[PDB]
RNA sequence: UCCAUAGGUUAAUGAGGCGAACCGGGGGAACUGAAACAUCUAAGUACCCCGAGGAAAAGAAAUCAACCGAGAUUCCCCCA
RNA sequence: UUUGUAUAAUGGGUCAGCGACUUAUAUUCUGUAGCAAGGUUAACCGAAUAGGGGAGCCGAAGGGAAACCGAGUCUUAACU
RNA sequence: GGACCGAACCGACUAAUGUUGAAAAAUUAGCGGAUGACUUGUGGCUGGGGGUGAAAGGCCAAUCAAACCGGGAGAUAGCUGGUUCUCCCCGAAAGCUAUUUAGGUAGCGCCUCGUGAAUUCAUCUCCGGGGGUAGAGCACUGUUUCGGCAAAACCCGAUGCAAACUGCGAAUACCGGAGAAUGUUAUCACGGGAGACACACGGCGGGUGCUAACGUCCGUCGUGAAGAGGGAAACAACCC
RNA sequence: CGGAAGAUGUAACGGGGCUAAACCAUGCACCGAAGCUGCGGCAGCGACGCGCGUUGUUGGGUAGGGGAGCGUUCUGUAAG
RNA sequence: CUGCAACUGUUUAUUAAAAACACAGCACUGUGCAAACACGAAAGUGGACGUAUACGGUGUGACGCCUGCCCGGUGCCGGAA
RNA sequence: GUAGCGAAAUUCCUUGUCGGGUAAGUUCCGACCUGCACGAAUGGCGUAAUGAUGGCCAGGCUGUCUCCACCCGAGACUCAGUGAAAUUGAACUCGCUGUGAAGAUGCAGUGUACCCGCGGCAAGACGGAAAGACCCCGUGAACCUUUACUAUAGCUUGACACUGAACAUAUGUUCUAACGUUGGCCCGUGAUCCGGGUUGCGGACAGUGUCUGGUGGGUAGUUUGACUGGGGCGGUCUCCUCCUAAAGAGUAACGGAGGAGCACGAAGGUUGGCUAAUCCUGGUCGGACAUCAGGAGGUUAGUGCAAUGGCAUAAGCCAGCUUGACUGCGAGCGUGACGGCGCGAGCAGGUGCGAAAGCAGGUCAUAGUGAUCCGGUGGUUCUGAAUGGAAGGGCCAUCGC
């Protein structure tokens, strides 16, 4: 960082912004994820069991990221909007 | 003017 | 470096304002100027208070 | 002794940046100046600082009209 | 040992998705009344890191 | 000083000293880094002192967690 | 060592022996090998350089200070 | 009797010698005190920011503006020195900007290695441009000399001068376009690794200085630096 | 031509010497470098044909970057 | 003949012996005794088995003739509405 | 600034001037006063005696000298025995003039020179010795100073604690029972310690702890800029304009010249209008110059403030109406190593002026300034550590030293 005694470029911009503590416990679901559960049931705690998501996540979004070829239920996560247009052409169904 | 010091002695110390 | 700071103060009570300089001797009388609130969306009047 | 002088100011890199037939995109500054050198002929601003602008595409033209000679700019639409 | 991050240099710069940093510019804390609107209004928005600058800044964030 | 107590004598039992490191506790620097330097760092480090053991210390929730739960202490890998 | 040294600038009396870019961990880039939308395990278990162990870590999504949205997103009352 | 002269004893004023000494403070000849605030033996006490000092920062084991020994400890050293086998390819800089910065360092420029995208870049010819330098000039801003007219200035003339004068104005240079030929891809971007940021002289254009300096400070080209060979007696920087 | 004096020694053509062996002009010969050419050899980069051939071009270097090697001690190959 | 220091002393072990230090004498000031003051986290100890004709600090430096003006500044002492 | 003293251990000018001493006296002695810059206990002036003390003069004395000679010893020298040292890139190690990292044994040119010792001398080998002590530099060190900065021992103040009781009107007096006693006596005890006892005297004071203001070079840690024709002293340090600057940009010096650290709710916007300086001629007070009229002139004026470039379609001057000195943005471009700085058509919203086309996101343009951190104020469809809130944080606007 330093640059020979004039203030450095670090300290000559200001700091910014604050860290979200939800964002650490908020996760991202590919739709290349879903089939990689057991018995076609998406919710936080089958997404836990096969290591798509971290222990200690409490909510998780499934984005359009990849492809969903089986029927699949989705339980108690988001979704986005071209993720539900995906799950629910694939067969499967999103409950809130 | 003078451009040195008058000569001076060193300080003993353990010769070999 | 006589010119001291005030704020214009929006009428229409959004809390939005403009600053400026004021010459406050020579010119006492408070500033009055219609300027658009960004809030409200329209040309309101502003008047002077403390920076 | 001692001087009273030693004293500039930064250099303001004024002068023309775009000289005749050269091809200009619309913004493109042509020329910097202090007081109208220059005067903006068809299709050329002229800014607060008497920057001379394109106001389109095409190619710089400099021309000297009226009776006192006047250097304008303008840009041939190409 | 692990590379220790510039704590500093964290709060100011984020990384963006084809690997350059954002941060906020100089200059929008205060003396604002003299500023032009125009001024202030360009300052507002994050900038990206300059090329001479990313070496500086990618030796400070080892984990960024 | 009236009882008494302090004091005195004898006996029994024990202690003291040494030891390379490790361990707990009482005290506790500065050079150095910060391109100077005082907050800060170095570092509760070096060093001094007391104590102890084959290990020591810690330890059985007035602990966490998050509305689901876990279940003393210590050590290792993660979390980072 | 210097702009520049036969320099009357520095160093060496000579010989023999010794004498200076290392090591650990993290990180990035290049080469190379394995596997590949995946890759890889740590401590530990194991007599096992095997095998187990996937806790984790990196990657396959970004935008935004953030809530949040998501192949978009932020900005803005709204964007050509 | 802190009296006098003078040995022992205690000192140490002068000179010579000695200065790898006989000696890490002496010898020789002279010199001061010599009943006293004298001198000396033995033992004891005061300990390091501490002692002790009729005070010189003196003395505290040949060591003193903070002893010695061990430890923190491989303190730190933007400084000096040194850095070990071979061959091949390329090959700088001594600049700008910032700096409690100026002999340090950082970004950029210049080197190298790699990856990628253009007939990219260079030379010449033609075409399109802006210019205010050289030169010149004197309407302007100033300055200057002499005349003719007048209440001895202007007006009417002649004559010079200018970095900070311009009613003028090149050569070159620079920007852009087109075209051929040639060229080690020489241009641009991104990435790995730097070094360098003391420059020197010569030519040309200048500031400064005395149109002094092997002087100093810029611009630009060349050489040295980092380049041997031939020439200039000898001679980095000149000529080839 | 005079103007024109300096300190160790000629010492202001490098020396000898020169009346050209000086100067000016013109010319033609020759000498002269690690330049160029010739002959032989090596290496880099690039074409061109199939690792080899043919051909162009390049090869002074400090800091420094890149590439490729030699040799030393030790481990395996080696109860060889 | 003259400067300096009254004097005897002391001093830079190892380039300075002096006009430097000390000194008797002088003055100011502190100190009432569990003294002031000093060494010491303290206990204590020195001062002193002393007691203001004493003790500590400071300056001056035998003796002779003397020691002028300034209390604004800084310190010290005292006052307090 | 007295007495006293004064060219002085003090006098720069200065060898002051005068007198004495010498043939000749920058020293000496006596004076003078023009004391650069004496002066009364950081004492003034005198002073017998004293001094390995400083200055000056004379007699005596002399090899100190004119100017050296001779002699006696110890070395030197030769022989025998023993046997060091500093230094040292390698040496086949001459003069001169030139050259050259600028003072040559080593280069050029030239002169001279058979090979090798021994006694001597010191001109050179920038001879040997000690990583110059001067000088500068290093964001080195130490120790010393102080009205440098920051602390702090000590000293001092008050509050609370140890610490209580009466009485009178927070203050005083009295009391004893805490507490003190370095008073006396008794015991432990053969004891000037210590403890206990008795008694006296002090007495809620003193003193100690915690907290607190003052004081605090007594002690400690540190700081005390850079540029610079060496350093210091002086000047300078950011910004603007001109010249140096070589007709694109840029371009240095402790080069040559000047400015800024603001102003303005109109001096901004728009619509409509307008055109200067200076001189000549005439005219009450009125004059060289006031205002009026006409002419010449043609911007020689004006522009809020330097200079330069501009300005008549005026950017100059006057009036009407106004708040575009708007909010969100911005194709494109200029200029910087970067942080940044600048120009900008056009788009959306809402506005002003104008009949309208249109013009307006401050001012003829270029100076009028300051990053980040920490903090303040207002707003906010963000966050809110079990949950609801809140604090705190973020974001937007803005402020401070
Ligand atoms: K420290
Ligand atoms: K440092
Ligand atoms: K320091
Ligand atoms: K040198
Ligand atoms: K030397
Ligand atoms: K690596
Ligand atoms: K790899
Ligand atoms: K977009
Ligand atoms: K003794
Ligand atoms: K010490
Ligand atoms: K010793
Ligand atoms: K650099
Ligand atoms: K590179
Ligand atoms: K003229
Ligand atoms: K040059
Ligand atoms: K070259
Ligand atoms: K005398
Ligand atoms: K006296
Ligand atoms: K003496
Ligand atoms: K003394
Ligand atoms: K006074
Ligand atoms: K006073
Ligand atoms: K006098
Ligand atoms: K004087
Ligand atoms: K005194
Ligand atoms: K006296
Ligand atoms: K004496
Ligand atoms: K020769
Ligand atoms: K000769
Ligand atoms: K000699
Ligand atoms: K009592
Ligand atoms: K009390
Ligand atoms: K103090
Ligand atoms: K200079
Ligand atoms: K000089
Ligand atoms: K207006
Ligand atoms: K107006
Ligand atoms: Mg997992
Ligand atoms: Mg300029
Ligand atoms: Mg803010
Ligand atoms: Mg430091
Ligand atoms: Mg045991
Ligand atoms: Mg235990
Ligand atoms: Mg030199
Ligand atoms: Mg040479
Ligand atoms: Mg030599
Ligand atoms: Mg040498
Ligand atoms: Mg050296
Ligand atoms: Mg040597
Ligand atoms: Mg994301
Ligand atoms: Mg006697
Ligand atoms: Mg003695
Ligand atoms: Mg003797
Ligand atoms: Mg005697
Ligand atoms: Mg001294
Ligand atoms: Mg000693
Ligand atoms: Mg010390
Ligand atoms: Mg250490
Ligand atoms: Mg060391
Ligand atoms: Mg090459
Ligand atoms: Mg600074
Ligand atoms: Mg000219
Ligand atoms: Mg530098
Ligand atoms: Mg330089
Ligand atoms: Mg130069
Ligand atoms: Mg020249
Ligand atoms: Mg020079
Ligand atoms: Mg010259
Ligand atoms: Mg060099
Ligand atoms: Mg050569
Ligand atoms: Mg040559
Ligand atoms: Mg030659
Ligand atoms: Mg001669
Ligand atoms: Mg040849
Ligand atoms: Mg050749
Ligand atoms: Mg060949
Ligand atoms: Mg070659
Ligand atoms: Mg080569
Ligand atoms: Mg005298
Ligand atoms: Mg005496
Ligand atoms: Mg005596
Ligand atoms: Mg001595
Ligand atoms: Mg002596
Ligand atoms: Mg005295
Ligand atoms: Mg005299
Ligand atoms: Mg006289
Ligand atoms: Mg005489
Ligand atoms: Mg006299
Ligand atoms: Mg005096
Ligand atoms: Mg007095
Ligand atoms: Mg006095
Ligand atoms: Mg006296
Ligand atoms: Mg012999
Ligand atoms: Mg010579
Ligand atoms: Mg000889
Ligand atoms: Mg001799
Ligand atoms: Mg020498
Ligand atoms: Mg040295
Ligand atoms: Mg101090
Ligand atoms: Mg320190
Ligand atoms: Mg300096
Ligand atoms: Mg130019
Ligand atoms: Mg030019
Ligand atoms: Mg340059
Ligand atoms: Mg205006
Ligand atoms: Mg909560
Ligand atoms: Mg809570």
């Amino acid at each position: 960082g330093f640059e020979g005694g004039q203030m450095p470029l670090y300290r000559r911009l200001p700091k910014f912004g604050f860290t979200s503590r939800k964002a650490a416990i908020t996760a991202e679901i590919r739709l290349s994820d879903l089939a990689k559960v057991e018995g076609g049931v998406v919710d936080l705690n089958t997404l836990k069991a096969a290591n798509i998501i971290g222990i200690q996540i409490e909510f998780a979004k499934v984005i359009l990221a990849g492809e969903v070829t089986t029927p699949v239920t989705v339980r108690g996560l988001r979704v986005t909007k071209g993720a539900r247009a995906a799950i629910e052409a694939a067969g499967g169904k999103i409950e809130e | 003017p003078p451009h040195r010091p008058r000569p001076r002695p060193l300080p003993w110390f353990p010769p070999r | 470096g006589i010119r001291e700071k005030i704020k214009l103060v929006s009428s229409a009570g959004t809390g939005h304002f403009y600053t400026t300089t004021k010459n406050k001797r020579t010119k006492p009388e408070k500033l009055e100027l219609k300027k658009f609130d960004p809030v409200v969306r329209q040309h309101v009047i502003y008047k002077e208070a403390k920076i | 002794g001692s001087t009273r002088n030693g004293r500039d100011s930064e250099a303001k890199r004024l002068g023309v940046k775009r000289f005749g037939g050269e091809s200009v995109l619309a913004g493109s500054i042509i020329v910097r100046q202090r007081g109208t050198k220059f005067h903006a002929g068809a299709n050329v601003g002229c800014g607060r600082d008497h920057t001379l602008f394109a106001k389109a595409d095409g190619k710089v033209k400099f021309e000297v009209k009226g009776p006192k000679n006047r250097k304008f700019i303008s840009i041939e639409a190409e | 040992p692990k590379i220790k991050t510039v704590r500093g240099a964290a709060k100011r710069f984020k990384k963006t998705g084809k690997g350059g940093f954002k941060h906020k510019h100089a200059n929008l804390r205060h003396i604002l009344t003299k500023k032009a609107t125009k001024r202030k209004r360009h300052l507002r928005p994050k900038a990206m890191v300059s090329k001479g600058d990313l070496g500086l800044v990618i030796a400070c964030l080892p984990y960024a």
